[PDB]
């Protein structure tokens, strides 16, 4: 799940 | 602790054919939903893997509850975050009338009749977010403890703001089974639209529908 | 009024391959469930058409909650009213392991960890029975009023029996979303067994699966 | 729904 991980990393 | 003030700020910080319009708006709200979750106290302190599990588990109910409360003053319709009003006649004439009426009757009207405020909505969404039954959580107890703090705060808030309505806290919690049932049915429709393949599903919405 | 004493008597008055055994027992418990409902205060005074609507709407969750609480002392399994223990190994080896584990984790274990008593179980089932969202009820308000009386009685009972657990009332209500989700998934399996057509489905269970 | 009606009539 690329997008969710990237946004939660910020 | 879990102060309802902070939960209320999280709601205010993210304030803004029909099936295509709803699916496009859903993808847009998924980005906003991540920002909301990061403002909910102690959510960002959870393991990253669990933040993913909670959001993948609750995104549908979280966003369904959002537009339902946004649609209070709307008659026989819902208001998407894009500013578009979807009327129940449009939903019926697009083949999704039954589940649309379920949203209006079981969610929007009930929120309207009790005048559910944005603090109670935020707490309800926080309870849904902190779902200790989500499969794969590295520590279900921590998520359960966070959920207990939310509804300990929400009950105390209800009894203070609305002392004349003793059953109001319980009334709020008893809309979650309907929200659960409606979320599942909406998921079934999405997977059908995906299967048929002529409905535009953008990348973030698509990622929520893919397997773990 | 809605005294928890009477609700408790209703529970005590009805006390007693795996898929075939479970479907046969389900048909047997449907008869017992009618007798239970008629002992719940004010249910028999409702219009006959609405008693049908409520029972057709809630029978699955009502009976799932029954065997879940009956399975407290059972480890890694459930106890049917016929006296048969179904172990999770049998369920996995019959192709229904995932939903079976959901019952154990989300329902049985939670009932076991909090030691939910039969009065709280009865009130929870009474809340499910008095579902004001059931479609077609001639008077949703009357059913909603009956549900409010049940959980007004159950909260007062919790605060009296367990004064040291302030969040216990809320904890009970927050198992209903899981019960809702598990009831729907069990229905999906039943309709599949019916579709395949080699699983014995007796007349009463069959009638619950037919269209209104 | 024959059966449910008949049992609720008693
Ligand atoms: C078309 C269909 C199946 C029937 C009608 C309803 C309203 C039930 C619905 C609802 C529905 C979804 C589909 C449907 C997909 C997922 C989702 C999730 C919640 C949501 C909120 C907003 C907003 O906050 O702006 C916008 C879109 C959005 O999309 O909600
Ligand atoms: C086989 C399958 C799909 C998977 C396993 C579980 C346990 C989830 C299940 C459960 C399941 C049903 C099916 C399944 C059908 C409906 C139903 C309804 C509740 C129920 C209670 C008793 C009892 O009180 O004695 C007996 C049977 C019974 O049947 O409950």
């Amino acid at each position: 799940h690329k997008i969710l991980h990237r946004l939660l990393q910020d | 602790d879990m102060p309802v003030e902070r939960i209320l700020e999280a709601e205010l910080a993210v304030e803004p054919d029909p099936v295509t319009n709803i699916c496009q708006a859903a993808d847009k709200q998924l980005f906003t939903l991540v920002e909301w979750a990061k403002r909910i106290p102690h959510f960002s302190e959870l393991p990253l893997d669990d933040q993913v599990i909670l959001l993948r588990a609750g995104w549908n109910e979280l966003l369904i509850a959002s537009f339902s409360h946004r649609s209070i003053a709307v008659k026989d319709g819902i208001l998407l975050a894009t500013g578009l009003h979807v009327h129940r006649n449009s939903a019926h004439s697009a083949g999704v009338g039954a589940i649309f009426d379920r949203v209006l009757t079981e969610l929007v009207s009930k929120m309207r009749d009790m005048q559910m405020d944005k603090t109670e909505l935020g707490c309800l969404r926080a309870i849904v977010l902190f779902n200790p039954d989500s499969k794969g959580l590295s520590n279900p107890a921590e998520v359960e403890a966070l959920r207990e703090k939310v509804y300990a705060s929400l009950e105390a808030y209800c009894k203070h703001k609305y002392p004349e309505q003793p059953g109001r806290f319980a009334k709020l919690l008893l809309r979650l089974p309907a929200l659960r049932s409606i979320g599942l049915k909406c998921l079934e429709h999405l997977f059908f639209f995906k299967l048929i393949g002529d409905t535009p599903i953008d990348t973030f919405l698509m990622e929520m529908l893919e397997a773990p």
